[PDB]
């Protein structure tokens, strides 16, 4: 459930969620230093067990903490419109005003 | 189809694992037709080995299912084509990917793991008759993995 849009330049792996393979949405980090979309890691914890999927370290829900720094950076990355026709690119946080703010 | 699967598929086709051909089925995108070249210097050299890989509905929370179709003389592959690979059984993680499995199977062909509690009459033959077992894997390669 991460950000499914193409970044420019390509999304650095550091900001790629290892679960959904999309840009971290509401990024959270673990005590072991790994990052995930909040919803993805919660799901992984519930369906795959209480462990960090990257290194298998024990992981509890109460140990997940917000990574507002990564969140801030991701939201400032340049993205492109999800459909041929438009050529404009904008910071991810400004895509909304360019999602349904067009014709069809 | 889950976005992650689409992305993995696109990336596997764009940048394929050397020596490995892997494509989704035209009728089912969760079904992959796989082909692995026998590792250079290994007793399987010169051979082409076919496998089928299936992405269960729980993927990536559940490991992909893989069946070795081509007959091969290897300790970690049974007659039913089942592959004994840790990341396909106990060590799977949603962080692992199809590429990981493919690369891991390719490595298994180069470094057989006869440390199995049975693996049929192939595991012990590989340890207590390695020279013969290897020559047998070689013969099976020419007999079953050379097309024709
Ligand atoms: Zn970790
Ligand atoms: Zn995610
Ligand atoms: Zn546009």
């Amino acid at each position: 459930q991460g950000y499914d849009v193409e970044f420019d330049p390509p999304l650095e792996s550091k900001y790629e969620c290892p679960i959904c393979l999309m840009a971290l949405r509401e990024a959270v980090q673990t005590p072991c230093g790994h990052r995930f979309c909040k919803a993805c890691i919660i799901k992984s914890i519930r369906d795959a067990g209480h462990k960090c999927p990257v290194d298998n370290e024990i992981l509890l829900e109460n140990q997940l903490f917000p990574d507002n720094f990564a969140k801030r950076e991701i939201l400032s990355l340049m993205v492109k419109c999800p459909n041929e026709g438009c050529l404009h690119k904008m910071e991810l946080r400004h895509l909304e005003d360019h999602q349904a703010h067009c014709e069809f | 189809l889950p976005r992650r699967i689409i992305k993995e598929t696109q990336r596997l086709l764009a940048e394929p694992v050397p020596g490995i051909k892997a494509e989704p089925d035209e009728s089912n995108a969760r079904y992959f037709h796989v082909v692995i070249a026998g590792p250079q210097d290994s007793p399987f050299e010169g051979g082409t080995f076919k496998l089928e890989l299936f992405l269960p509905e729980e993927y990536p929370m559940a490991a992909p299912k893989v069946r070795f179709m081509t007959k091969i003389y290897h300790p970690n592959v049974d007659k039913l084509g089942r592959i004994c690979l840790d990341i396909l059984k106990d060590k799977w993680s949603p962080a692992l990917q199809i590429r990981t499995v493919l690369l891991s199977i390719q490595a298994l062909l180069s470094a057989p793991n006869p440390d199995d509690p049975l693996a049929n009459d192939v595991a012990e033959q590989w340890k207590t008759n390695e020279a013969q077992a290897i020559e047998t894997a070689r013969a099976w390669t020419r007999l079953y993995a050379m097309n024709n």
